[PDB]
DNA sequence: GGGCTGCGGTAGCGTGACGGCGAATACCC
DNA sequence: GGGTATTCGCCGTGTACCTCTCGCAGCCC
RNA sequence: CCGAGAGGUA
């Protein structure tokens, strides 16, 4: 086998939407927003400190 | 008239800015030295009341906008500004 | 001649399966 | 706030064999 | 010798 270095991290579509959402209930996170910081149209943050 | 971002098809940016060059709407692509510094993007200003996004869509040469979601992706004006290289 | 590529257009095409089950969510507390 | 209850959207839909045609155009780079 | 479409046998 050989790989691709994807130069951007890219999410796997199975564990994403496999009814229930792996990452989705892993993150405690409704699988609709997880879709829309994946597809670039909304921010969610990552420690927010003060 | 605020900016969009169009996706032309491959191999034919020069079709689609020239008609949107017979239409009223601003086109920008950045020339590098003549290839395009960038692929296929091109940045149009127009305003949806004046000519519509589906006859922009509907463009000889232009595949689809930059959407992201339901509504076009706006660019903001000091991404335009700083084209300007 | 050629790389590549998802339609060809200054829109709209789609349109005659049906059930089960589980999550997502709406309405009403 | 959580309890019904509707809607959405994914699953699935027999076996084995035989024959035939037809399978990229556009294309502006 | 892979896919699709049409038809047929049991």
């Amino acid at each position: 086998m050989g790989h691709i270095e994807l130069a951007s991290p890219t999410a796997h579509i199975w564990f994403l939407k496999s009814l229930p959402s792996r990452i989705g209930l892993l993150l405690d996170m409704p699988l609709r927003d997880i879709e829309r910081v994946l597809y670039f149209e909304s921010y969610v943050v990552i420690e927010g400190g003060m | 008239q605020s900016w969009y971002l169009l996706y032309c098809k491959r191999g034919q940016l020069q079709r689609a800015q020239e008609h949107l060059e017979r239409q009223a709407v601003n086109c920008l692509a950045p020339m590098i030295t003549s290839e395009p510094l960038f692929p296929n993007y091109l940045f149009v200003e127009f305003d949806p009341e004046v000519i519509h996004t589906t006859t922009i869509n509907a463009t000889r040469g232009v595949s689809h906008f930059v959407r992201f979601g339901a509504s076009p992706a706006i660019v903001p004006s000091a991404v335009i500004h700083q084209l300007s290289v």
